[PDB]
DNA sequence: CTGCATCCGTGAGTCGAGGGTGTTCAATAATTAGCACTAAAAGTTCCG
DNA sequence: CGGAACTTTTAGTGCTAATTATTGTCAAAACCATTGTCACGGATGCAG
RNA sequence: CUCGA
């Protein structure tokens, strides 16, 4: 079946590889935070609950007084959406929550409380999104961008390399939570183990499990082996296992049961451990200085005199041997030391540790801690048990326990937020053991070790950092506070909610404004993967690491897809199927493939669990019925491509559009690009420029289709029917019977926006696409925004492109335009400025927006009206006024001009400056919109009220078409009774007269009232130009593959290259930029336009003249049905041939074809649509000459290619000064286009200088032209009296560096 | 801090003869470092802010008063 | 004056101050600092002179 | 343009020794002490 | 002094402040305490930390961040001392004395012409109107047109069709100095004379943008005026292209 | 104009005589009018007047008056360029030690007093003595 | 020559994120289609490649600084010294043939 | 008294464009910012 | 252009009332980030 | 924070 917008114009799709999953929804990740931040959910899920059921309840300090919680609730918005971007208010909502105090009775502890207080309270408010996730801060739109940051748990770097000039690799193991302290073992290059916590000073690490309550013999019981020592009759025996002997030589003959086995000298292979595992021997002769290099375990106390004989940690001797033989102390328990099996690290740690008790411990991780205030047994044990322990102050959370417990391989996955002794025993122990030669390191440079935040995460916790501080407020508060006074509204304030919310939302590293020119931009900006901000790494300080690529990437992070500049990798792009998972982490979707059949079932599989299975090629040629054309197959194991054969797979990709974004999924070709150029054209395309008439492309990839209708540029059809009223501004819309709601049901209204400011200065306006009586279906789209056509996504415009060089204008990569291009109306763009005036209220009398300008001429004053505004509908030149203000001259800064007639005759006081807001130089706009916003006690001039006259008129028409379409409800409801009721819809009926009342006078005193200004304004006037720009040499123009360039020269139709036909071309490029940058597809996308353009002129042929609609209906089968096993797959004759003449009328501009991205069309496929045409097979066509009209030998290739319009125009960049503003500070001019700043001189152009002579040059470049305070002037007065004479004199900002010197202890001065 | 705790500090020697033993000494000095805290806060907010606009971000900017000069040869 | 330029520039302001240093401004960089004619160019024959 | 991070003998002639401190051996080749 | 650190009104409830203000503020208030608790006879742990006070305030007022801490004011960042204002790439050795801005200049983007000669290049009509304010004006007083300058600059204003011939006649042999952004030997920085072009471009020859090292994919490039007659031969003399 | 610059050594009589005032109060600006005040930070005896050939009295504005003081401000007046070269200074009570000799990585007090630099940290920060 | 060789012959060898060259060549060209995993390994070639020069031109920029800082200290000042000093000048004979 | 190794201070390109935020008790003793009242001096039309 | 009536103010006296900086404190009174950059010289302690 | 070189 096919929907209503795609049998208008349908699409011809390319490609053989059958989908299974269809593309999702593009902005369901921010949309889907954003629902989980708030939402009611019970048992403590995510969300506020989390937030208010970690927090409440709160006690007072033992006072028996208890602040509950129940639940809460969310306000409506005061303002839409529209009217909240133009008044520039924040887009909020009332945080309703209720609460409950109960205090207990004084001298009982279970006193029954009978004062309860139960009160709902108001604190902050909270920003709420728009349908895209967009939010509305101050005025303009402010998008999140979501932080890739590490995943709490435990990580194993390895040190190696030019770590500490060694050459010795290292091992460290650092615990990071998701809140709190972290914990850091690390090695030396030597063999002692040390710790820190927050990159304090280094302190063993066997101290803080010392101050785990742990004994030095359990600390050698748990880390190290047994061996054991039994007291003979002589030569003292040893017990043994042929394992231990692994590479040690044997310095005795190892001899039992009166047979020798190993000589003096001899090491013992794994033949000769199973030899001495075959006879069965325990018992050993060992010599007497083998014990003699062993340490003793634990300490052995002696029973004759009751002293130690032997310490722990320490060697023993041949004295030590003979107390120990006369004590009568049989077992005697050594340690296992071999730099194979377990190297010396615990026994040199224990060793170094100089306190072993545990006071001194906590002392010293108290001096270590904190230096000052020494505790007597108080503050230290008590820091120890609440930096690590508290729940309060270490908040690991689920996934951080699930990746402690998946690192360390346990069973359970689940357990508790605070940590433990026997974590820390395990994670020593896996640090030892990862030292030994066991297991392996884990990269840091690992999608499953790194964790996404979105939106609502991240606003969780500005949101608990708020309530902690409401929290101690709240206890201050009820430290003090007695029984039975106020209500509880008075212990909780609204600072600091709102006021971290709103520093959160409206100023950090993350929040920023999106670009909103294009919205591909807007649908690829919400998907932006950035690695800034807080909690992660700088953009200047990073390493070769971060910004290569990983193998773990394959469809969940996009490769191709980053911006160039300071930041490559840094900032990464989401893929089109890759989708967020609960704990934090990146999945994709896969194919699940039994043994003989792949299903046709989706798996989302994480990053962590890509090494276990094995996941096959994605365009793998296949048969019916699940089944493999071929043995052999290209996968992949662990990260490496391999080959495999048809039995081994498990996995399958689900498409082929899986690994590149959505912004690189339009670039037709992509696979016969380089990544160089595809990097480009993917950063090029967000910056397209809407032209005036927008033309569908020709190449597109079937991803057209979701970008202009996922986003937010268009109005899609919520319910389905006839369209019964079409206008510029409304769009009615009929619902059909069936899918009516029961009650109070209507019809639909969706009111367009007009012609208004974005962010990039661009004008966005929607369209209508529909007519009269024409029918809709569910999912169809309404209106077409900026860059869309028909429910479809049209950045640029198609154009007749030829490879040539002509005369040297296409040089290195410039682009030659024709006079058609302008001529038509076609690059024609439009821009809107904001420019604002306010009357601040200064100092010996405000300001006043009157239009007696003085000292003014009349011509200047022929725009304004009485008031003092310009018309709505006025053209302006640059330099012109645009409202009237005057000053009273209290402020510095004046003319001289002024300053000299204020020096002999002046103060006055009764004369006004000319300060009025004027058009800048250069733009020549019309004025279309004139906002007026003014602060309550402030009298208004008539044409402010002739705004809000109309603006009432507005909103009345819009609540009359609102009670009108209510009361045609109503009555097709009381007629629908009649098929003591309708005394009661006639009483809902008053009740909806009165609501319309109480509505409108509500809107009544939304208009009339005023708004908030900044402390100490007046009024602001803000006045919206609209400056119409065309093409011009100077712009810059690029299309998809990655190929930009600047139009040099523009050309009249008749000095074109045309062909035999007469058919002038109006684009001449370069085809030397195609061997080097090696981006071939566009020549197959020119080949493909050709084609398409070839079949949509034999369909303008075939219309033209008359014919009848069986040709018609025949020659669009023939187009359709072209043997290349597509799966379009669509018939002519199952039409109602009534919209095959619209399908004739939409194809007759040309045939818009699909080409996928991996699986694109091979080039029999454009020969045999070449051959279709009358076109030549080779592509190239003869052209000849323009001026002198000759024949051109090697005929050019010409086509159609898809080209844009970059947003870097000639009239934003051009600027020239030659006498401005110059700074008080320093003596230098100002830089910038917006004030009136020059350019700057750089550091390494005075070297360049300085390469050549040029004394002179260079002396009146810095001084004369620049520094100089009594040297300009006078060159200025000789310059224009005819003397090219200048003064040296001297610089002024070497005397603010002689001052700045000065100001300190060092002297400095100018001798003779 | 150094500055107003070394101000509560004379404060606090310079009224010891006021002290009527109710109480211990640990609540006054609490006392009366809230007290200056919140006095510093309030003279805080009678002075001018110390660090809002930096002054190289101030030339390159729209309304710039003393700043920039129109003074042109 | 050309190693204050450079980095390192307290140490060297300290090594110039405590020894008073008198350089004679013989050089390139240090007269662009002063901002006169540099003895390389067409002001080197104004040097000489 | 930079980037960041007992042979036989062609021609025909005669050989010549710098700092020659060498002896000839019985196998009528020629060993080097230096 | 303070118009080296000024403390201005700005407009609404923002203000632009120096940075060092706030620590001579602190100095001077531990100054003051640091007289006043010596006469009232304090005891000396009291004045010895208050002379603590007032040593950490002198060592950071004047290098911020050679301290065992470095103080801060706001936004978690160090505030900018006296030593901290002179080294860095922001300081006066940096910013303000070896490389300036200069007046007379201009920027556009580059465009290809093939029909103009190796030692001159394209100019817009602007950006010569712009650059070339006083010699017009200097012509125009010399002429019998305009008596005072403010009518030459009405006349200029206005844009009539008696300045294009003066702006004909003064960039008959005045050549201007070109100089791409980036700079890295001397073929950067050469002298090239202007013609009038109509558009608000640059053109520039094919045969010198191989010493350049720029394409034509939208880079821009400065202009620069000579203004000196010493600085007209010497860019004729050795900054031609031509010449080099 | 002038030969070879020379740096040296600043003496307590050259600061005295590059002053001009002596600043007394940390009072910078008034929040409700910006006029300086009276010997603040920002001043006008000290440095001089803020508007050209203006006074902040408002007594003397005219040109017959340029080049005199007022009655109880004290202020030369003259333009606006003289706050741009003159300074103050301030009189303090105890002795400074310097931070760029200090700790410079070698020292030039802790070279010439022959003593290490955590010695001279240790008595400056007065948590160690030394005796005379 | 190379990159016309790349366009129309296969690409060859590639890198590894390791440093090394990998085993496995990519056997295509850019005039007929490319695998998915021979364009990721392409892209990750691409990528390292076009970092260098954003990684490098600022050590470029302060290499330049600072042989500039060296330098520039020096005039050419007299015409004739009249020394017998100097350097013998050999080719580079050593290692290749020249 | 001749070396070991451990930290502490230096730095890490240039030229343009858009958009910009700070954690509060009560009751007063002086203290200065508006503001009424004259001031005819200074300013502004008008008749010969 | 020379005169008096007419009219509008920038300077001097006050005076009350919001801006200034002060006094009190007397049950007790569990506390900021850092932590994912690299590479040199050379003054420092151990520590034999 | 970001964009082109
Ligand atoms: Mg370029
Ligand atoms: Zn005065």
């Amino acid at each position: 079946v096919y929907s209503y917008t795609e049998k208008k114009r349908i699409r011809k799709d390319f490609g053989k590889r059958p989908q299974v999953l269809d593309v999702p929804y593009l902005l369901s990740i921010q949309l889907d935070s954003f629902q989980k931040f708030i939402e009611q959910d019970p048992e403590g899920q995510y969300g506020l609950e989390a937030a208010f059921r970690s927090v409440f309840p709160i006690q007072s300090y033992s006072g028996n007084s208890e602040l509950q919680y129940v639940s809460y609730r969310l306000g409506e918005p005061v303002f839409d959406v529209q009217e909240c971007q133009i008044r520039g208010v924040t887009y909020s909502a009332p945080l309703r929550v209720k609460l409950r105090l109960v205090i207990y009775e004084r001298e009982a502890p279970e006193g029954t409380v009978k004062d309860i207080k139960e009160q709902e309270v108001y604190m902050g408010e909270i920003p709420l999104m728009t349908d895209n996730g967009t939010f509305v801060i101050n005025g303009t739109e402010r998008v999140i961008v979501s932080q890739l940051h590490r995943s709490p748990g435990v990580f194993f770097d390895s040190d190696k390399g030019k770590t500490h000039s060694s050459g010795k690799v290292l091992y460290n193991a650092r615990i990071i939570p998701y809140r709190g302290s972290w914990l850091d073992f690390e090695f030396d290059p030597k063999d002692n183990l040390f710790v820190r916590i927050d990159r304090r000073r280094k302190l063993p690490a066997t101290i803080i499990l010392r101050a785990l309550n742990y004994t030095t013999e359990q600390i050698l019981d748990l880390f190290f082996e047994k061996v054991i020592f039994e007291i003979r009759d002589n030569k003292l025996q040893m017990e043994l296992v042929p394992e231990r002997l692994r590479g040690e030589t044997a310095s005795f003959d190892i001899e039992a049961n009166g047979k020798v086995y190993v000589e003096k000298g001899r090491r013992i292979t794994a033949r000769h451990i199973r030899q001495l595992e075959k006879d069965d021997v325990k018992l050993i002769e060992v010599p007497v200085e083998y014990i003699a290099g062993k340490v003793v375990a634990k300490d052995y106390i002696d029973e004759s005199t009751g002293e130690l004989i032997c310490a722990a940690n320490m060697e023993l001797s041949l004295d030590l041997l003979a107390k120990l033989s006369q004590s009568g102390h049989k077992r005697i328990e050594t340690l296992f030391t071999n730099d194979l099996d377990h190297g010396p690290y615990i026994s040199e740690t224990l060793r170094v540790d100089p306190t072993n008790d545990r006071l001194s411990a906590l002392v010293e991780i108290y001096r270590m801690m904190r230096p000052g205030e020494p505790p007597t047994r108080e503050a230290a044990e008590s820091l120890f048990e609440n930096l690590f322990f508290s729940e309060d102050r270490y908040d690991l959370s689920a996934v951080g326990r699930m990746k402690f417990n998946r690192s360390l391989l346990r069973e359970e996955i689940e357990g508790s937020g605070i940590l433990s002794k026997d974590d820390i025993i395990d994670v020593m122990k896996k640090l030892i053991d990862i030292r030994n030669g066991k297991g392996e390191v884990d990269d840091i440079d690992h999608l499953g070790n790194r964790r996404i935040r979105s939106v609502g995460e991240m606003a969780e916790n500005q949101f608990r950092v708020g309530l902690v501080r409401v929290e101690r407020a709240v206890k201050e508060r009820l430290s003090l506070g007695d029984l039975d006074t106020l209500m509880p509204q008075d212990m909780i304030n609204a600072k600091p909610i709102s006021a971290a919310v709103k520093e959160f939302f409206g100023s950090s590293q993350l929040s920023q404004f999106m670009d909103q020119n294009n919205p591909l931009s807007e649908i690829t900006h919400k998907r932006r993967i950035s690695a800034l901000g807080p909690g992660g790494l700088t953009r200047e300080r990073a390493g070769f690491e971060v910004r290569d690529v990983h193998p773990t990437h394959y469809g969940r992070v996009c490769p191709i897809e980053t911006p160039e500049g300071p930041n490559i990798g840094l900032i990464n792009s989401l893929s089109v199927y890759a989708q967020t998972n609960e704990y934090g982490f990146l999945e994709t979707p896969y194919r699940k493939v039994t043994d003989g059949v792949v299903t046709d079932e989706i798996h989302y599989l994480s990053a962590i669990e890509e090494g276990n299975y094995v996941i096959a090629q994605a365009n793998s040629n296949l048969d019916e019925e699940g089944h493999f054309v071929e043995d052999l197959v290209t996968c992949r194991s662990k990260g490496e491509s391999s080959l495999f054969s048809r039995d081994q797979v498990d996995y399958m990709d689900v498409s082929t559009q899986q690994v590149v974004s959505v912004g690189a999924s339009l670039i037709p070709f992509l696979e016969h690009d380089d990544a160089n150029r595809a990097l480009m054209g993917a950063n090029m395309q967000r910056q397209a420029v809407p032209t005036l008439r927008a033309d569908k492309p020709l190449v597109g990839t079937g991803m057209e289709r979701a970008v202009a209708v996922d986003s937010g540029v268009t109005a899609v059809a919520k319910r389905g029917g006839v369209v019964q009223y079409v206008d510029a501004s409304r769009i009615v819309i009929k619902v059909n019977e069936d899918e009516m709601y029961p009650g109070e049901a209507g019809i639909d209204i969706y009111n367009l926006t007009k012609y208004t400011r974005s962010n990039q200065n661009t004008c966005i306006n929607q369209m209508p696409c529909v007519s009269l009586g024409e029918p809709v279906e569910r999912g169809d789209v309404l209106a077409d925004g900026p860059s869309t056509d028909l429910g479809e996504l049209a950045l640029g415009q198609n154009m007749r492109v030829a490879f040539m060089p002509w005369n040297g204008y296409n040089f290195e990569d410039s682009i030659l335009v024709s006079e058609r291009v302008v001529q038509e109306d076609r690059f024609t763009t439009i821009h809107i400025q904001e420019l604002a005036c306010v009357s601040r209220d200064t100092k010996l009398g405000p300001e006043e927006i009157t239009a007696d300008i003085p000292n003014v001429g009349e011509a200047a004053l022929s725009k304004l009206d009485e008031s003092g505004i310009v018309y709505i509908g006025a053209e302006v030149t640059g330099g012109d006024i645009l409202v009237g203000k005057v000053t009273p001259k209290g402020e510095t800064q004046l003319t001289p001009e002024e300053k000299l007639l204020r020096a002999i005759f002046g103060e006055k006081a009764s004369d006004v400056k000319d300060s009025s807001l004027r058009v800048p130089n250069g733009v020549s706009g019309t004025v279309i919109d004139v906002q007026v916003f003014t602060r309550d006690g402030v009298e208004k001039d008539k044409r402010a009220l002739e705004i809000e006259e109309m603006q009432l008129k507005q909103a009345k028409k819009d609540l009359s078409e609102e009670l009108q379409i209510l009361e045609a409800g109503l009555f097709s409801r009381i007629r629908a009774v009649l098929v003591n009721q309708l005394e009661q819809l006639a009483e809902q009926y008053d009740e909806l007269k009165h609501e319309f009342e109480k509505k409108l006078e509500a809107k009544r005193r939304k208009i009339t009232q005023g708004d908030d200004l900044a402390p100490g304004v007046l009024k602001i006037v803000k006045v919206y130009l609209a400056v119409k720009r065309r093409i011009q040499p100077g712009d810059k123009m690029a299309g998809r593959h990655g190929n930009k360039g600047v139009i040099s020269k523009i050309n009249p139709i008749e000095d074109m290259p045309y062909d035999e036909n007469g058919t002038p071309v109006d684009i001449v490029l370069n085809p030397l930029g195609v061997p080097s940058r090696m981006n071939i597809g566009q020549i197959l996308e020119t080949h493909l336009g050709m084609a398409a353009k070839g079949i949509g002129d034999k369909i303008n042929a075939m219309l033209k003249q008359q014919q009848e609609v069986a040709k018609l209906r025949e020659f669009i089968q023939r187009a359709y049905d072209l043997g290349a096993d597509v799966r379009q797959k669509v018939d002519l004759s199952t039409f109602s041939d009534e919209e095959v003449m619209r399908l004739a009328e939409n194809l007759r501009k040309g045939m818009p074809i699909a080409t996928p991205v991996f699986d694109g069309a091979k080039e029999a496929e454009i020969k045999e649509l070449l051959k279709l045409g009358d076109l030549p097979t080779s592509g190239q066509i003869r052209l000849y000459d323009g001026r002198t009209g000759e024949q051109f030998e090697r005929p050019v290739t010409v086509g159609y290619m898809y080209m844009l319009k970059l947003n870097h125009l000639v009239d934003d960049k051009m600027h020239a000064r030659s006498t401005g503003s110059y700074s008080l500070v320093t003596q230098q001019p100002l830089g910038g286009k917006a004030q009136f700043g020059g350019q700057r001189f750089g550091e390494m152009e005075v070297w360049a200088l300085e390469a050549y002579g040029a004394a002179y040059t260079l002396q009146e470049m810095l001084t004369v032209k620049s520094d100089d305070v009594n040297g300009r002037t006078k060159m200025y007065k000789n310059i224009v009296d005819g003397n090219h004479q200048m003064e040296p004199g001297m610089p002024e900002s070497f005397n603010v560096l002689l001052k700045e010197i000065r100001s300190l202890g060092i002297n400095i001065e100018l001798e003779d | 801090v150094p500055d107003v705790v070394q101000e509560a500090f004379i404060k606090a020697y310079r009224a010891l003869d006021s002290f009527r033993g109710d109480s211990a000494f640990y609540t006054w000095l609490y006392r009366i470092a809230v007290n200056t805290a919140k006095n510093y806060l309030v003279a805080q907010g009678r002075r001018p802010p110390s660090s809002d606009v930096d002054a190289i971000e101030a030339e390159n900017f729209e309304s710039g008063g003393a700043l920039k000069e129109i003074s042109n040869p | 004056i050309s190693a204050a330029s450079f980095q390192e520039t307290t140490r060297v302001l300290t090594e110039a101050a405590v020894a008073g240093k008198r350089d004679e401004l013989r050089g390139l960089k240090e007269n662009v600092i002063v901002g006169r004619l540099i003895p390389a160019g067409t002001g080197y024959a104004y040097h000489q002179d | 343009q930079l980037t960041m991070r007992s042979i036989q003998v062609k021609n025909k002639g005669s050989i010549k020794l710098s700092n020659v401190k060498s002896v000839v051996n019985s196998s009528g080749k020629l060993v080097i002490t230096s | 002094p303070p118009d080296l650190r000024p403390l201005v009104p700005l407009d609404g409830g923002r203000f632009a402040t120096s940075d060092l203000n706030d620590l001579y503020r602190r100095v001077i208030n531990r100054n003051n305490r640091l007289k006043r608790l010596l006469d009232l006879a304090a005891p000396d742990i009291i004045v010895r930390n208050e002379k603590r006070m007032l040593q950490e305030a002198v060592d950071a007022l004047l290098d911020n961040g050679r301290r065992g801490r470095a103080i801060t004011g706001s936004n978690k960042r160090p505030l900018k001392s006296l030593a901290d204002m002179i080294k860095g790439k922001q300081g006066r050795f940096r910013q303000n004395l070896l490389g300036k801005r200069v007046d007379y200049s201009g920027r556009s983007v580059i465009t290809v012409g093939p029909y103009l000669r190796l030692h001159q290049c394209g100019l817009p009509k602007k950006m010569a109107l712009e650059l070339f304010k006083p010699f017009i004006y200097g012509k125009l007083e010399l002429r019998g047109l305009a008596t005072t300058i403010k009518a030459a600059k009405k006349m200029v204003e206005r844009e009539e069709a008696v300045v294009w011939d003066i702006l004909d006649e003064v960039i008959r042999e005045h050549p201007v100095l070109l100089n791409r952004a980036p700079t890295l030997h001397r073929l950067g920085i050469q002298a090239f004379e202007p013609v009038l072009i109509e558009g608000k471009a640059i053109q520039l020859h094919p045969l010198v943008c191989a010493a350049y090292n720029a394409d034509f994919d939208g880079d821009q490039m400065a202009v620069h005026v000579p203004l000196t007659l010493e600085a007209q031969l010497e860019a004729r003399a050795l900054m031609m292209s031509t010449n080099n | 104009e002038f030969d070879a610059i020379k740096i040296a050594l600043a003496s307590p009589d050259m600061i005295r005589s590059w002053s001009f005032g002596e600043v007394k109060k940390p009072e910078t600006i008034n929040y409700r009018t910006f006029k300086p005040e009276r010997d603040g930070l920002f001043c006008a005896r000290i440095f001089g007047p803020v508007k050209d050939y203006e006074c902040l009295c408002g007594k003397y504005k005219r040109l017959k008056h340029r080049g005199v003081i007022c009655e109880k401000c004290g202020v030369e007046v003259t333009q606006t360029k003289v706050r741009r070269e003159r300074m103050g200074h301030i009189e303090l009570a105890s002795p400074t030690a310097h931070i760029w000799f200090l700790k410079s990585l070698p020292s030039r007090i802790g070279l010439l007093l022959d003593m290490p630099l955590r010695d001279i940290e240790r008595v400056l920060y007065f948590e160690s003595y030394v005796v005379i | 020559a190379a990159q016309i060789r790349q366009l129309a012959g296969m690409r060859g060898l590639m890198a590894k994120p390791d440093g090394s060259i990998i085993e496995t060549p990519i056997t295509a060209n850019f005039r007929e289609g490319l695998n998915v995993l021979q364009y990721f390994i392409s892209t990750h070639g691409a990528r390292k490649g076009l970092a260098d020069t954003a990684l490098k031109t600022a050590n470029s920029g302060y290499l330049t600084r600072r042989l500039v800082d060296v330098a520039q200290d020096l005039v050419v000042t007299e015409d004739d010294c009249g020394t017998h000093e100097g350097i013998m000048m050999t080719p580079v004979i050593e290692g290749g043939d020249v």
